[PDB]
């Protein structure tokens, strides 16, 4: 909305390209560490997003073997990074928080 | 059906070294698991063959070692393999641990904490081995370290005199260190089997920190040949030290017999203890030095509790990578300071590096993982 | 970390305090007996067989 | 102080020569087996 | 042109695993002498006149 | 050999199998190989022929493998390639 | 004990005799080489480097 929020977004795009998982074709939610909440969220993904996640991880592990990366044209653009897992993970956490609040009574 | 899979004995070897699903992308930093296994075996064979000629008595402990390098057939090659094999053991241990910090393998709690126990028992093993030749540094290294236990409140002296078997490092201390130096490597090997028991429950991590169940390969032939190649490089590194520079890592004082009266000028440990020797001398207080000296290694058991990043491996975390190499360079600073006298400006540098060590592990590196989470918006 | 802050978790602490206090006495008396700790044992009536 | 001086250098020479042979041959065996993986190609064909 | 040497080495020695082993154990026998003979010749040449076997003839009787 | 003799005569039973054997053979063999000739070549086979002939095409040869379906447990190609020889032999 | 007495079991022995004879040569030559057995090695042309 203002010039300063474009600088916060500017450094986020810098850190994104510095993190470098976009160089392997991955997305941000492909790189998340699998705890119990994350495992449930992945379990709830529809068939198409699960199969897409599996191939990107498979392709990135194949690149990591060869110590290679994709061409720059095929890197994951910061503007196009889809948080496909966050709505599922937010709901799994919300349910656990409810179970943990009933356990207090 | 298949004999390799159904026999009670071969199925354990098969499900550990042959048909084990391993990640397709583990790098050279995963070779140090097997190399540690080789070093442990290598130290036991040479260690045993030295015990066929070594005697654990002060009147002949120094000369029995001399008797090996001069009169015993290929005794000199067996000894320097043992002394340098210990150093290669600690090279591999530090690569092995550093691989676990960088790539997040410590999230395997049971595997990691048993690793910490393996690090402590290997350190205790080498510490007692260095006493056995009974040189100058063998005696005075044992004196300055065991005296630290007297700083424990209300049971200090009673505990030190019990470990000594007297009132100082003496005949009784030399003999039991040989017995303990003998028993421990087998206790180590058993704990290394439990180290693998908990590992195979989950399989290996990989450089990305992402699960590799979608892309696994059998351990044979891909990682049997890769560990063989890595083992061949290990023999190159060992034999270069044994056949061209067997006295590079050792101290010349240990070629002088023990002398409780005459003290050498500079009492320095082997290179793989200098970082902790520096942390000891940088703390003025005595009891505070022991706690910091023990906390320098027990801090590894706290790393899983201090993990803040939503990502497992540092591969995708630049701000944590810089702090990781700040920990290595800071440890390379403590190593350097440890082999230098306690004088200006090394006193101040050793104190700064000591605080930077615990500050990097407890405060800075956890804070970086949180900053990295915010930059990715989670 | 803050899962265990509520009425039920304080009730559980209440129920196990008599037990946890007894295991501390078992550990304490077991430590004094195992080591022959004379600081505490000298005050017990029948185990004064020291003859300083 | 080091009567073994000459003999270890003779051994050291043989160790360097054997390593100069064995290291690239063993490296070649590693690459030979791994070539199955290093040149593998993947394709994703999901139903649409 | 007849098939290459590596082709005749395979069908004649390496196809059977038993002959593949017999080739290795026989190749190990001649390699040891040829390598120890040659390697020692390099060590003594680099250290000419310094080893005991060079100054040995002076103290015969 | 007996399975093959039964297979060969059971297949050439009917006008359409025989018409196929005639047409295909003239394109491949340039002639119709009589059944009595197939019996001569079958009767020549013995255990030595099978050992020599199978080794000529199977032993220590690179196979072409094709897989489809739930094939996570399908062995790696190197392991398959190692199954084409025996270390005991 | 007498299960392995028949035409087929004699054919199997025939097929593995060339192999079993070669493993014996691998073991024999491997034993002579490993121990530097001079009784056999003295007759080989190039390994006569003994100088008795
Ligand atoms: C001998 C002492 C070795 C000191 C450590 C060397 C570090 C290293 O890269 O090891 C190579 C080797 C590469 O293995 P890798 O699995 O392909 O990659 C490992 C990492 O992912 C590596 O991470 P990376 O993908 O970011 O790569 C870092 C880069 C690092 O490369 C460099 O910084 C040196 C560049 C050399 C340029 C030529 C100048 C001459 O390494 C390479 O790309 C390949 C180096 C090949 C050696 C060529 C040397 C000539 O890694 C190791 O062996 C680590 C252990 C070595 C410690 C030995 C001490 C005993
Ligand atoms: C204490 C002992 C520690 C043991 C560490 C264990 C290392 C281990 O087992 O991992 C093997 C692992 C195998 O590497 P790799 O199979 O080539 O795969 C690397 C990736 O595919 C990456 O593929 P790439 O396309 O990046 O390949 C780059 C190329 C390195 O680029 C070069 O060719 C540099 C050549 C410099 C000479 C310049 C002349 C012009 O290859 C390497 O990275 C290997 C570096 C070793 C070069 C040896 C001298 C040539 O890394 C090594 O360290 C191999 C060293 C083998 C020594 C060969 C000496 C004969
Ligand atoms: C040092 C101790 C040496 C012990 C030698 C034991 C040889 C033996 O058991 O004969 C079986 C073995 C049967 O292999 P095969 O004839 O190819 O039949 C495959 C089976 O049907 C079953 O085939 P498979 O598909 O179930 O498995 C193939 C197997 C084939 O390799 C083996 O089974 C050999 C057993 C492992 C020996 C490990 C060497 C130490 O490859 C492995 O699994 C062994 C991988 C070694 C992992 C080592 C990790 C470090 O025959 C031999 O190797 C005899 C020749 C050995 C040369 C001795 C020199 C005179
Ligand atoms: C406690 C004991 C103290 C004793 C002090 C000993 C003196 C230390 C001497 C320093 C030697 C340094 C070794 C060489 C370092 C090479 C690093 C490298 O090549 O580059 C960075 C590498 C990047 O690789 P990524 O996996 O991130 O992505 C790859 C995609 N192509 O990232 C990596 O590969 C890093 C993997 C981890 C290496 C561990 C080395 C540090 C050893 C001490 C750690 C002790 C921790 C308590
Ligand atoms: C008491 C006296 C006894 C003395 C006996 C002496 C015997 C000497 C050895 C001879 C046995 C050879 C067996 C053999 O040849 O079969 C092993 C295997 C085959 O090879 P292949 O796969 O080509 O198949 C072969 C396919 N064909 C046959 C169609 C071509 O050989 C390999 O694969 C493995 C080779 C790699 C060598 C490194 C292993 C050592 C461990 C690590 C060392 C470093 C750190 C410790
Ligand atoms: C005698 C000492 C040790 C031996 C022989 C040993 C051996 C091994 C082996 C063979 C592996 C599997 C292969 C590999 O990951 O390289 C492994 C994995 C591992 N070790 Fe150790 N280890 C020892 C001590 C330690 C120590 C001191 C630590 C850390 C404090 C540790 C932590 C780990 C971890 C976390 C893994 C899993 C790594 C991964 O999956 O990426 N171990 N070890
Ligand atoms: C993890 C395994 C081991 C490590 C790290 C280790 C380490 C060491 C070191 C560094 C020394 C000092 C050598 C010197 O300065 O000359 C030593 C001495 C010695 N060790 Fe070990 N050792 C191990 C296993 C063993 C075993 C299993 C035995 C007995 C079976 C053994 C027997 C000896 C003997 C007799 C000496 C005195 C001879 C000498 O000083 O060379 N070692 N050890
Ligand atoms: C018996 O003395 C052995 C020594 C050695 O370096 O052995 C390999 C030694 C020599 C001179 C001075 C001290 C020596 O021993 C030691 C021992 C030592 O042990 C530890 C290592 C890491 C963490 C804590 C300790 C302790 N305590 N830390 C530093 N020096
Ligand atoms: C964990 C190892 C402890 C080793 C203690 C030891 O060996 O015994 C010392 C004293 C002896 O009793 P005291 O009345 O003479 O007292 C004399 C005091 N020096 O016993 C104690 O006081 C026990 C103290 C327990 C603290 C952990
Ligand atoms: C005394 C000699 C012992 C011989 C055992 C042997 O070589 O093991 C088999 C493999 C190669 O054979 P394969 O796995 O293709 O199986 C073929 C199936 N037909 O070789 C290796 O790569 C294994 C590494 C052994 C390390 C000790
Ligand atoms: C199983 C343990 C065998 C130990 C044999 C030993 O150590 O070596 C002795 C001889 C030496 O070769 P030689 O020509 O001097 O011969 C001198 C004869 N004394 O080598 C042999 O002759 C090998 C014999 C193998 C028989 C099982």
């Amino acid at each position: 909305v203002s010039a300063s929020s474009r600088w916060l977004e500017g450094i986020r795009k810098w850190y994104y390209n510095a993190a470098g998982f976009n160089k392997l074709g991955l997305m941000r939610d492909d790189t998340i560490h699998e705890n119990d909440d994350v495992k449930e969220a992945i379990r709830r993904l529809p068939e198409n997003l699960y199969n897409d996640r599996v191939f990107r991880i498979k392709r990135a592990l194949d690149l990591s073997m060869r110590q290679q990366i994709l061409p720059k044209e095929q890197w994951t653009k910061y503007e196009e990074d889809k948080s496909y897992l966050e709505p599922y993970l937010k709901e799994v956490i919300r349910e656990r928080k409810e179970r943990e609040e009933w356990a207090k009574k | 059906t298949n004999i390799r899979k159904s026999h009670p004995l071969m199925k354990i070897v098969n499900n550990a070294f042959i048909d084990l699903p391993a990640p397709s992308n583990i790098s050279s930093w995963w070779n140090f698991g097997s190399l540690l296994g080789i070093c442990l075996i290598l130290q036991i064979l040479t260690g045993l063959f030295l015990a066929m000629h070594y005697t654990s008595d002060t009147t002949t402990a120094f000369s029995s070692v001399t008797h090996i390098c001069r009169d015993v057939n290929y005794g000199w090659i067996i000894r320097y393999m043992h002394a340098n094999g210990a150093s290669m053991f600690f090279i591999c241990l530090y690569m092995h641990v550093g691989r676990g910090l960088y790539y997040g393998s410590y999230t395997f709690l049971e595997t990691w904490n048993i690793g910490v126990i393996l690090l402590l028992t290997v350190m205790a093993t080498a510490f007692m081995g260095y006493v056995l030749p009974w040189g100058q540094m063998s005696f005075w290294g044992a004196t300055v370290i065991t005296n630290l236990l007297s700083a424990i409140p209300y049971i200090g002296t009673n505990l030190v005199e019990w470990i000594w078997g007297g009132f100082s490092v003496d005949k009784a201390t030399l003999t039991r260190f040989f017995a303990f130096h003998f028993i421990l490597p087998f206790i180590i090997m058993a704990i290394a089997m439990v180290h693998l028991l908990f590992l195979h429950e989950t399989g290996s991590n990989n450089p990305t920190g992402i699960s590799s169940d979608v892309d696994k390969i059998p351990f044979h032939p891909y990682y049997t040949i890769k560990d063989i190649l890595g083992a061949l490089l290990l023999i190159l590194a060992l034999m270069l030290l044994v056949l061209f520079a067997p006295d590079l890592l050792g101290d010349p004082d240990n070629y002088t017999p023990a002398n409780p009266l005459n003290t050498p000028p500079h009492i320095k440990p082997e290179w793989y203890f200098l970082f902790a020797y520096a942390i000891l001398r940088s703390i003025p207080n005595k009891l505070g030095g022991v706690l910091a000296l023990a906390f320098s290694i027990l801090i590894l058991a706290l790393i899983p509790l201090l993990h803040t990043s939503k990502q497992r491996s540092m591969m995708f975390r630049p701000l944590s990578q810089c702090l990781f190499w700040a920990l290595v360079a800071d440890l390379l600073t403590l190593t350097w300071i440890g082999g230098q006298p306690v004088e200006h400006p090394y006193i101040t540098i050793g104190q700064l590096a000591s605080v930077l060590y615990f500050l990097l592990i407890l405060v800075l590196m956890p804070t970086a993982g949180t900053i990295e989470n915010k930059l990715l918006k989670w | 970390l803050t899962r265990f802050l509520g009425p039920r978790y304080r009730q559980l602490a209440r129920n196990w305090v008599p037990t946890a206090s007894l295991w501390g006495a078992v550990g304490a008396v077991g430590l004094v007996w195992a080591t022959d700790w004379r600081l505490i044992l000298d005050w017990v009536p029948y185990i004064n067989g020291k003859f300083k | 102080a080091e009567p073994e001086h000459d003999h270890r250098k003779r051994m050291g020479l043989k160790m360097l020569l054997m390593m100069g042979l064995l290291l690239p041959l063993v490296y070649a065996m590693k690459r030979h087996k791994w070539s199955v993986l290093k040149s593998r190609k993947l394709a994703y064909r999901p139903p649409k | 042109v007849a098939p290459t040497l590596t082709a005749r080495l395979y069908s004649l020695l390496f196809r059977r695993t038993s002959t593949f082993a017999l080739t290795i154990v026989v190749g190990a026998l001649f390699f040891e002498r040829a390598f120890d003979q040659g390697a020692d010749a390099i060590y003594e040449h680099i250290n000419e006149g310094k080893l005991w076997k060079h100054i040995k003839h002076k103290y015969e009787n | 050999k007996n399975l093959l003799r039964n297979a060969l005569v059971s297949h050439l039973d009917g006008t359409t199998p025989v018409c196929e054997d005639i047409g295909r053979s003239l394109l491949t063999y340039g002639r119709r190989i009589p059944l009595a000739e197939w019996e001569s070549r079958i009767a020549e086979v013995d255990a030595r022929v099978v050992r020599e002939v199978c080794s000529k095409y199977f032993y220590d040869q690179c196979p072409a493998v094709a897989g489809f379906g739930p094939i996570e447990q399908l062995p790696d190609y190197n392991r398959i390639r190692s199954g084409m020889f025996w270390l005991r032999f």
